[PDB]
């Protein structure tokens, strides 16, 4: 009961599909996310799964992928 | 007779300062790069992406405005300017030299001084759209318009009674000949839409938008067939929503006469246009090629049946189009979706959308490949049941209205 | 429940903004620095120094204001803001966070948000002077004061007839006890000056200003004595000029009353009272010592004699005034000048004073090592003759007026 | 006919007493300029004599000289 994920590059991704629900973007299957390094989906499927628990601890967002991660966030609408 | 030696060394000074401006303005340069650099880097082509997340977040304001500045960026798009001041529309404009397109969505702090501000320190601006300026009175959208004489090519002005028929007229007197795009969107003072033929002379004109007008008669046919005659040979946007007094008579001695068979069209709107019928725009559709039409909506254009939209598929527009709106088209049967087997469509509003059952989204989702959302809000016969193969996902269920 | 990651990010890198402010405010720091030492370089020192050469030549402006921004100076004087504007008062407000005591002389443009930015932005502030900021309403006022409650020691305001009653109060009000000193000049509203004694109350207070009050009778005896029994054991700057309605009686029961012995003035002056005599000043400077007197004004007090002026003398302020002004004392003869023999006197003025005449100003240049320029404008019996020893140059003579 | 000029640096400076009127700070003599350098009075005095001489060539002014040179015009009253 998973769902993959695909980065940029060809490293892959597994998300609880409960988790991967709280994304309307995201109904698979199978998702490739170009553009995105794979350092970002790390940390989408981070912030998904912390999601998901607590739906309580700050979510820690590195200074240097600030940028780049809001632009993931507001492409997944979440 | 001899100048002071204060006042020369005053010059003096004055003159090295000048210099120096240049200097601090590089300076400036490095200090915003820093910003971005710090937060990861963003490239020129994010920095749309970048405000656009910032304008649905409300996040927009004086302080997060200067991720944006000291850019080679030309295009800026703004979709929500109502937390900038006044003083953040005076810094943009100049910590932004390079630019050429700007559109800023509501922008209800913009003022006389930052008007004239974008006016005269973007010495390449020839494109500005606004949505809800509602500070500015006609005689200051006069001053603006002397200062942009020749250089306006594109302008759209939304929400705001003082936009009055005096500063549409001193628009047109001064730009009229270099504007290639207008907008005009619920604007109430305005009535003089008869004016536009007459100005609207440039041989390279192809975006025209009207929406809403404040007496439905001052957008008669009369004024939209004789614009027509003007600029469809180089039309590719035409929007009329709400032009409620529009009818047939449009259609087949306006568009049918005047837009050329080899069609440039990209966007077509005519919502609300409750007297236009099925049979003007099949006649009007067999006779062009759509192959270049990448948005299309008739939302509330409550007579068109099957036949607009088959003809409308079967003349170009079916491998061009990426959103269709047919929202309100109660006339429609299931005969029209049958056609609609589209590559590249992604978009398709069938709200109030009588006919549209699960058959039909079934039928959809496998004859549009790249189509990932539907509305069907309100049509009371989708349940759910409604096979959703992989990817598509359909919006206005009743669990949105309960 | 949970933060979007949307809001997160935006949190993050809002964050970083203000972090990156700071870095920002700092590279200012060198390019202000950089264009003061492309010049010749220029200490703190001197700053005030220049801000007086430009203020003289009319060349302080938004341009030349670059020159004192981002320095550690504590105190700025500008004499003429006349061409500073409103962003031009928010940018200094912004880049000098170092000021304690600032002064805005001929300041037209500072407006509302001008005024507001100076007491928010400048934490330090304890003193402000105004000369002329004819736009800020009696309710702006009102909201300076409360932003300044507690905070301001010294507030002075000219030539501006908006600063009201009401405005006097709501400054007594939330600043009347933290006020040392206060001046008050040309305002035509102001009429409430008998609210005085009752707010200025700091066991400090050392400089009081009242200047042309508009109805004269609006500062009278009563109030100026009850005022002295105030503030008369700290004070060490007396002005009172125009104020008409004064008598000996505020000589005889207030300073004579209430000004110790060991006087702590250094700047006294009583212009236009014609109502004040030879005696009653005789009698008061007899009684102390003006061992600190820097600067004394009597011009047109028009019924001093010589004993007044050489009583000032024999207690004291021989030694150590620097400048005095006589202008338009006709009663005067040669004997009050017998007596002037000061070290340290660089300026005298002796407008209108009758008995003035060559063998004057060649016993002055004698008696006054330091005495470099003495105004005999009106003094008709001063010829071309007038023995001029190096140093000393005569103003107002003739060729002045022909 | 001349009048004398002293620096804060020990050299001196001469300048015609009708040139030096123009000053009217300088009745003089001999005066003593404290608080400027030598380069700084030089140029003073370059610009006393450019005055009385067309009082057009423009008189050159030192970028690094601008400031002080300003304040001792002030004071100088030129
Ligand atoms: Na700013
Ligand atoms: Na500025």
């Amino acid at each position: 009961d998973f769902v993959t994920l695909v980065s940029k590059d060809d490293k892959e991704y597994e998300i609880s599909r409960s988790a991967a629900m709280i994304s309307p973007t995201l109904k698979a299957g199978r998702i490739e996310l170009k553009q995105f390094d794979s350092h970002i989906l790390e940390k989408a499927v981070e912030y998904l799964n912390y999601n998901l628990k607590y739906s309580i601890p700050e979510f820690e967002i590195p200074t240097e992928m600030s940028l780049e991660l809001l632009l993931a966030a507001d492409y997944l609408s979440i | 007779s001899v100048s002071s030696l204060q006042s020369l060394c005053i010059t003096k000074i004055s003159e090295n300062i000048s210099k120096w401006q240049k200097e601090a303005d590089e300076s400036s340069k490095l200090v915003f790069n820093k910003l971005r650099d710090v937060l990861g880097g963003v490239s020129t082509a994010n920095l749309n992406n970048l405000a656009k997340a910032l304008s649905k977040n409300r996040a927009l304001n004086d302080h997060t405005l200067q991720l944006f500045l000291k850019t080679d960026l030309k295009r800026l798009t703004f979709s929500d300017c109502s937390k900038i001041s006044f003083d953040g529309y005076k810094t943009l404009a100049i910590f932004s030299p390079h630019l050429t397109e700007l559109s800023l969505q509501m922008c209800g702090q913009l003022n006389h001084e930052s008007l004239l501000y974008i006016a005269e320190k973007l010495p390449n601006l020839k494109s500005l759209n606004l949505d809800g300026p509602f500070l500015i009175n006609e005689d200051t959208w006069e001053k603006f318009f002397v200062i942009m004489k020749g250089r306006l090519e594109e302008f759209h002005i939304s929400n705001t009674h003082r936009f009055t028929d005096k500063s549409l007229s001193n628009l047109l007197i001064n730009c009229g000949s270099t504007l290639v795009s207008l907008g005009l969107s619920r604007l109430d003072s305005i009535s003089n839409y008869a004016l536009l033929p007459q100005y609207l002379v440039n041989d390279e004109f192809h975006s025209l938008c009207i929406e809403y007008p404040f007496n439905e008669e001052d957008v008669n046919d009369e004024i939209i067939i004789n614009l027509l005659g003007q600029i469809g040979r180089t039309l590719r946007k035409l929007v009329l929503n709400g032009c409620i007094d529009l009818t047939d008579s449009m259609i087949i001695n306006g568009l049918t006469a005047f837009i050329p068979e080899k069609c440039p069209l990209e966007v077509l709107s005519l919502e609300e246009s409750d007297q236009i019928t099925t049979d003007s725009l099949s006649y009007f559709f067999s006779k062009v090629e759509l192959n270049n039409l990448i948005e299309c909506s008739f939302r509330r254009c409550l007579q068109l049946g099957d036949m607009a939209i088959i003809e409308l598929l079967l003349n170009g527009a079916r491998d061009s189009l990426r959103s269709l709106n047919l929202n309100s088209l109660k006339e429609l049967t299931k005969e029209a979706f049958v056609a609609l087997a589209c590559p590249n469509l992604t978009y398709l509003d069938l709200g109030f959308v009588r006919c549209v059952d699960d058959s039909v989204i079934q039928m959809l989702g496998e004859q549009n490949p790249n189509l990932t959302v539907i509305d069907v809000f309100g049509d009371n016969l989708v349940t759910e049941k409604a096979t959703m193969r992989p990817g598509l996902t359909l919006i206005g269920r009743q669990s949105d209205s309960i």
